[PDB]
């Protein structure tokens, strides 16, 4: 069963996402508008859209239990190589499988596979992507669940670079615990078979996508011309 | 290696 100090983090972290992600996407107006038609037009928007979600999920991250005790250091190291994971996962909630693309409120702010490849990446990446997306919706997560994985996908400790490695996996053990046990107790069968090894396998598809993110952005940012058309968060982030 | 802006977001 749940311990208090589960259903601690459990409550923190859904509040935690409550103040870091607005379903209504009424922000998304500040945003460069998109160009749908110059294979690069949807890239101001995107990269607006991106740099506005890396500053949200360094929101989240922060009142993440025990996140604070690790030094500034760790922090940005564990922020740098999950933002792109975390934004992938964090972006589930408005896919949707009826058309495979991400509905945010609008015609305008609803992004499918050309929206993507307009923004400067080809299908050697948006497929996988999409494919991820599909398998993590039919998991039909439990906002509680959704919460857990994007924390224990920050606090990972096999990022480079990390220093607190310890620190940083008995943070994040105190979150995958409160998960498989969370499951344990709320989350009913059939839906919760195998739940836990399918939500870490997840994270291990997050890698792959991860890796080929980066070498795709090294290649569109690689013109000055384009990396122009990104954020200073972006840029500082992605790398360059 | 310097990131201000993850940094001060971060606190
Ligand atoms: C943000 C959020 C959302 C969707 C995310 C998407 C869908 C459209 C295309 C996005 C924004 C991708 C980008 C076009 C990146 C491409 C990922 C590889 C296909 C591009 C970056 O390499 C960089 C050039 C800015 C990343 C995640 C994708 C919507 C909402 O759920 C809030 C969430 O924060």
């Amino acid at each position: 069963k749940l311990s208090e100090e589960q259903q601690h983090i459990i409550a923190i972290l859904l509040d935690a996402h409550h103040k870091t992600y607005d379903p209504t996407y009424a922000d998304f107006r500040d945003f460069r508008p998109p160009v749908r038609m110059s294979p690069l037009s949807m890239l101001p928007h995107l990269a607006d859209l991106v740099s506005y979600s890396i500053q949200k999920v360094i929101g989240f991250a922060k009142m993440i239990p025990g996140f604070r005790d690790l030094t500034s250091d760790d922090q940005i190291v564990l922020l740098k190589s999950s933002a792109i994971e975390v934004i992938m996962l964090r972006s589930n909630q408005s896919f949707t499988m009826d058309d495979m693309s991400w509905d945010c409120g609008s015609q305008d702010y609803k992004y499918d596979v050309t929206d993507v490849s307009k923004a400067g990446h080809t299908l050697e990446l948006i497929e996988p992507l999409i494919k991820f997306q599909v398998g993590l919706k039919k998991l039909n997560l439990h906002e509680e669940e959704h919460v857990l994985l994007m924390a224990i996908c920050i606090v990972s400790p096999d990022r480079p670079g990390v220093q607190d490695a310890k620190l940083v996996e008995a943070i994040q053990d105190r979150l995958s615990n409160t998960l498989q046990t969370y499951i344990r107790c709320r989350h009913p069968p059939p839906g919760s078979h195998q739940l836990y090894a399918k939500m870490i396998q997840k994270l291990a598809d997050l890698r792959s996508l991860n890796e080929e993110h980066s070498k795709q952005y090294r290649s569109l940012s690689f013109q000055p011309e384009n990396s122009m058309k990104l954020t200073p968060l972006v840029l500082e982030v992605f790398g360059n | 290696k310097n990131h201000p802006m993850l940094m001060n977001l971060l606190k």
